[PDB]
C-alpha cells in the first residue's frame, strides 16, 4: 500500500 | 493505515526532496498548513517563500530516529531527530514535528498540517 | 484559545507534577493516548511507546521518577486539526538528583470538548538526545 | 485552563 502525500506527479518519488 | 510506515515514507519523501528540488516542498502542505522553522507562515504561497527564503542547495540529512503515532481525526504526528547540512556545511542537530492529516477523500493521502523545526544548538 | 498560551501552561504542570507526584501524571492521558519516554530496548533500539490510561501508568511507575527536576529551554505550540495543539519542547532532565540529560519531545493535545478551556494529552513523545546521537 | 481530571 503506496502512501501519498500532497499534490505531486505519480513517480515524483519512485526516482533515484 | 499504520502511522509508524506512513511516517516512515513521508519522512523518505521530505528529505529526500529537500536536497533534491526545496522549490517543490510548497507541495506536501494544504492551505490550513503552518511551518515554523520567528513566526509562522501559513499556506502554500507563504511557505514556498520561506522554502525559499532559506537556500537550501544540496541539503543532507542524517536521520537518527523517528517516531510516528496516531493522533486524533485519524492523522498521523510525526517527531524526527536528526542532523542537517546545507551547502556543506556543518551538521547540525534538529528536532522536526509534523502533523500529517489525512487528505479527507483519497485514501491513503495525507498533507502535512504542521511543520516544526529547531536546531538544538540555538536552544541549548 | 491562544495556543501558545496553552502549551506553554501545559507543559509547566506537566513537569510540576513530574517532580510533586509522578504516580498522578497518568491523570493527564484519555483513552486512546500513546506514550514514550527515551530507553533502549535490549538490541539497543529505542523503546517502543505503549497505549491507554492504564499501560502509560504502569510505564510511567517503571521509570522510576524521583524528585524530577526539569530546566525547559524551548517551547513552541500551535493550533492543529479539530482545535487541537501541537507543542514542541526541549529542555534538560534530571532524575533522582543525578545529571542533566538533553531531551526533544512532543505534545498533542486534544479537547475534553466536554466543557471548554480543557484539554488531556494524545500523545506525549520524548527522547533523551544521549540515547539517538551521541 | 485544565488537563485531565484532578
Amino acid at each position: 500500500p503506496q502512501y501519498i502525500f500532497g499534490d505531486f506527479s505519480p513517480d515524483e518519488f519512485n526516482q533515484f | 493505515p499504520s502511522p509508524l510506515l506512513v511516517g516512515r515514507e513521508f519522512v523518505r519523501q521530505y528529505y529526500t526532496l529537500l536536497n533534491q528540488a526545496p522549490d517543490m516542498l510548497h507541495r506536501f502542505y494544504g492551505k490550513n498548513s503552518s511551518y515554523v522553522h520567528a513566526d509562522a507562515v501559513y499556506g502554500q504561497k507563504e511557505i514556498h517563500r520561506k522554502v525559499m527564503s532559506q537556500n537550501f542547495t544540496n541539503c543532507h540529512t542524517k536521520i537518527r530516529h523517528v517516531d510516528a503515532h496516531a493522533t486524533l481525526n485519524d492523522g498521523v504526528v510525526v517527531q524526527v531527530m536528526g542532523l542537517l547540512s546545507n551547502n556543506n556545511q556543518a551538521l547540525r542537530r534538529f528536532m522536526q514535528t509534523f502533523v500529517l492529516a489525512p487528505e479527507g477523500s483519497v485514501a491513503n493521502k495525507f498533507y502535512v498540517h504542521n511543520d516544526i523545526f529547531r536546531y538544538q544548538d540555538e536552544v541549548f
